[PDB]
RNA sequence: UUGAGAGAUACAAUUUGGGAAGAAAUUCCCAGAGUGUGUUUCUUUUGCGUUUAACCUGAACAGUCUCAUCGUGGGCAUCUUGCGAUUC
């Protein structure tokens, strides 16, 4: 319909307005009628985009955090050679702690592009990595498992680091976009970029978009919006919210 | 011969349909054989919300 | 082509078919009962055959 | 505690029989019927066998005839009779899965319980981590 | 309440209420013999339940003539201790007398003492080997059912029933395999037992598997012709 | 990697059969079976190499003294967070 239009007037002017002359990001903005009951946490559950990758994982810094002994889990996935070239620098959550702490967390926002930890210590995470990335979700701590094996009720756990499976979930964690479930209708998407791809591509990735967050099955990932879209706002970070699917 | 079939086919059916099981065909005869005879983390409960759907296009696509 | 005859033999000599649940069992005739002695069968002749034929014992 | 958990597994139990009295448990069996001649062997049907229909012959618990076919009193018994039928089931369940519990749970102080009693105890240890206790073979007075 | 339905074999029946039992009418008012549970809808009647009663569970696998009849005699051999005697005479009624024969000293006292409140059951206590034994009591009983677990079933059957039944006459008889092989397939046993009925001018109807209630369990119904 | 036997059967082939409507063919409630390609579990036929295995037992846990059982104290929430069971 008119998603093309609105589109090609954002694309124009964010190459021509001095205030827009800086954010790449593009993000659909999605209001509901009723509110969704999940609160905020701080744990992106990741969507998949079918058709156009986003990212791929060779143009991003990345920065791991792993547990305390960290000693295995740094040697595994540096002398691999699939995630070789791949990861930026990896720490462990109390070397974190000491060493970054103060005015040092905003350069180390700046610098590195995307956050990730494991399921371990992502919890730990929001008081000693700061309340400077937990404003929107540029760079929010991502999610990766690590050993791809569970560990049952009073079983020991087994510690291992598989790096091929690893890089698969970068992979699958790059190439893609990432929702947040918040307690108010109000919810952003951020779909696309400015020029790693173009209107047609972003249209689709607006499609499966809203194909998976209004999927009535496939409750834990996907059953987020219920009922209806009421509607959807493309904007970027400092924009202005263009109206589409009115109804 | 259709007077007769017919309400032996109306005993039929009133006893047929009131006298079986057809959703209850697999869990009565499930807990019958028991009587005679995606990944869920145990202390993290954000384990399934955030983990990334690994495909066969992320296992091969060196790139 | 003879390995379909003899399954067509294997067919008219079964006695014994399965409709459904049920099954249905031919009953031979009483004449052949009385007068003819059973069939030995290969579970007990075979346990002494490869027995005193075992190759603990250096036979052939 | 020995004699609590025994009282709460031989309630159980006696619930278990007592659920067995009044349940049902349909059969299905090797039903066969034997024949004299190879022409009735390959013209049989259970439906001219047993001169009814179908779905009347494949119901082992009653199969009546032709003759003896010539409801809702548990009201609405398309939802309601079948769900309140697995729910005696499932309560039989319940009770099973409770007394094997209780067995389990009774088992774990009996042998703690002979334990404590007298004689050289031994702990031997299985290989894949199952202890247990081996004891002298020593004659008790 | 319950919805009651009558079984293919006539004198017995299903009560089909929010639960389901197999139940006969009884014919001894306001008296369990041990311990059952019943339904008054008027008629008071008296539940089975296949688990300890051989013939209950040929009931309920699907029998195809029972040729125990609500008017016709029975010859119940190997009456243990009348868990199932006392069910057999609810279900031919006060017409024909049913014999119970019987070994044993414990099931003798048990029926003796059953067999007074119940005029349609006369017991025997002698062996069922020896027909002659008690020739002084039966003439052509209406049917036979077998339920001894002695490995001469074949025999104990074809004694009793070459001078006791009639012509065109029912035979039931439950065999098990575990009493009289217990170490090959349980099929091959009741192979083995047709054709041993075969020999004593039996023609055997049907034999049905008693799966869910007696592992290695049978029952084989047939006719018998052309004797005493 | 063989010789057959016995099935759950995944797809198709007109059927076999009770009931209903099919004036003329259909087609439904169904109940199965048979056939080929599957896919198969197990029984024996089969040849070579190997006569040793497996379990239990005798006075066979214990001076680095061990094992119970009740308590106490501290670790592991970046998780053996602990069952009338044994987290160390």
């Amino acid at each position: 319909g008119l998603a093309e239009k609105a589109l090609k007037a954002l694309i124009l002017q964010c190459e021509e307005n001095p205030s827009l002359k800086n954010d790449k990001d593009i993000h659909i903005i999605i209001n509901t009628g009723k509110k969704m009951g999940i609160n905020r946490d701080n744990i992106p559950r990741i969507i998949p985009l079918t058709k156009y990758k986003l990212f791929k994982p060779r143009d991003l810094n990345i920065l791991l955090i792993t547990k305390d002994p960290s000693a295995l889990y740094r040697e595994t996935l540096t002398k691999d050679e699939h995630t070789s070239e791949l990861f930026k620098e990896i720490i462990s959550v109390k070397n974190l702690r000491r060493r970054f702490k103060g005015s040092k967390l905003t350069q180390l926002y700046k610098d590195f592009d995307l956050v990730v930890a494991d399921y371990r210590v992502h919890h730990l995470l929001p008081e000693v990595l700061g309340s400077r990335f937990y404003h929107g979700s540029k760079k929010l701590p991502y999610m990766i498992r690590m050993s791809k094996e569970v560990k049952l009720k009073r079983q020991q756990m087994v510690e291992k680091c598989d790096p091929i499976y690893v890089r698969a979930q970068l992979r699958s964690i790059c190439k893609n976009t990432s929702y947040i479930p918040n307690n108010d209708n109000c919810l952003s998407v951020r779909v696309g970029y400015i020029q790693k791809h173009s209107i047609p591509e972003i249209l689709q990735n607006i499609q499966d978009t809203i194909n998976f967050l209004t999927d009535k099955s496939k409750r834990p990932q996907g059953g987020v919006i219920k009922g209806g879209i009421i509607s959807i706002f493309v904007k970027t970070s400092n924009s202005t919210s263009l109206p589409i699917y009115q109804f | 011969r259709k007077y007769l079939n017919k309400l032996i086919k109306r005993n039929s059916q009133n006893l047929r349909s009131w006298d079986l099981e057809e959703e209850v065909r697999d869990e009565l005869e499930d807990i019958q054989q028991s009587i005679l005879k995606f990944v869920k983390d145990h202390r993290y409960p954000g384990l399934t919300p955030g983990l990334a759907p690994v495909g066969l296009s992320d296992e091969e696509d060196s790139s | 082509i003879k390995t379909k005859k003899r399954k067509t033999l294997k067919n008219l000599r079964k006695d014994s078919v399965k409709r459904g649940k049920f099954r249905v069992q031919l009953l031979s005739t009483t004449q052949d009962s009385k007068t003819l002695p059973p069939k030995k069968e290969s579970s007990i002749i075979r346990s002494k055959d490869r027995w005193l034929n075992r190759k603990a014992l250096n036979k052939g | 505690d020995s004699n609590y958990v025994r009282t709460l597994r031989q309630i159980e139990l006696k619930k278990l029989e007592k659920g067995a009295k009044q349940l049902m448990f349909k059969s299905s069996g090797n039903h066969t019927i034997f024949v004299d001649s190879r022409e009735k062997m390959n013209e049989f049907t259970p439906e001219k066998f047993f001169n009814t229909t179908s779905e009347m012959v494949n119901r082992s618990e009653n199969r009546l005839t032709k003759d003896q076919l010539a409801n809702a009193s548990s009201i609405m018994p398309k939802e309601s009779l079948d769900k309140k039928k697995l729910k005696k089931f499932k309560q039989v369940k319940q009770h099973l899965q409770r007394e094997t519990q209780l067995k389990q749970v009774q088992q774990r102080m009996d042998a703690q319980r002979e334990l404590l009693k007298k004689g050289s105890k031994k702990k031997i240890v299985d290989s894949s981590g199952k202890i247990s206790f081996k004891w002298k073979k020593q004659r008790k007075r | 309440k319950v919805v009651i339905e009558p079984h293919r074999h006539a004198g017995v029946y299903i009560a089909r209420g929010k639960e389901d039992l197999l139940v006969t009418k009884n014919m001894a008012p306001g008296e369990s013999v041990y311990g059952e549970k019943r339904i008054s809808v008027k008629v008071e009647y008296r539940v089975w339940n296949p688990f300890r009663s051989k013939l209950a569970a040929g009931i309920m696998g699907g029998l195809d003539e029972l040729f125990i009849a609500p008017g016709k005699k029975v010859l119940y051999l190997g009456a243990a201790s009348g868990t199932s005697v006392s069910h057999v005479s609810d279900v031919v009624g006060p017409e024909g007398v049913v014999y119970a024969v019987e070994f044993s000293h414990r099931p003798g006292r048990e029926l003796i003492s059953m067999a007074k409140k119940r005029p349609n059951i006369i017991p025997i206590i002698e062996d069922a080997r020896h027909p002659q034994k008690y020739r002084m009591l039966i003439g052509m009983v209406d049917c036979v059912f077998a339920d001894v677990a002695q490995p001469d079933q074949a025999r104990i059957i074809a004694l009793n029933s070459h001078m006791f039944l009639k012509d065109q006459g029912g035979v039931v008889i439950s065999i098990k395999a575990n009493c009289i092989d217990s170490t090959v397939d349980a099929e091959t046993v009741f192979a083995r037992e047709v054709q041993k009925l075969r020999e004593e001018r039996i023609k055997p109807l049907e034999q049905l598997t008693l799966e869910p209630y007696e592992r290695d369990h049978c029952i084989v119904v047939g006719r018998y012709m052309r004797s005493g």
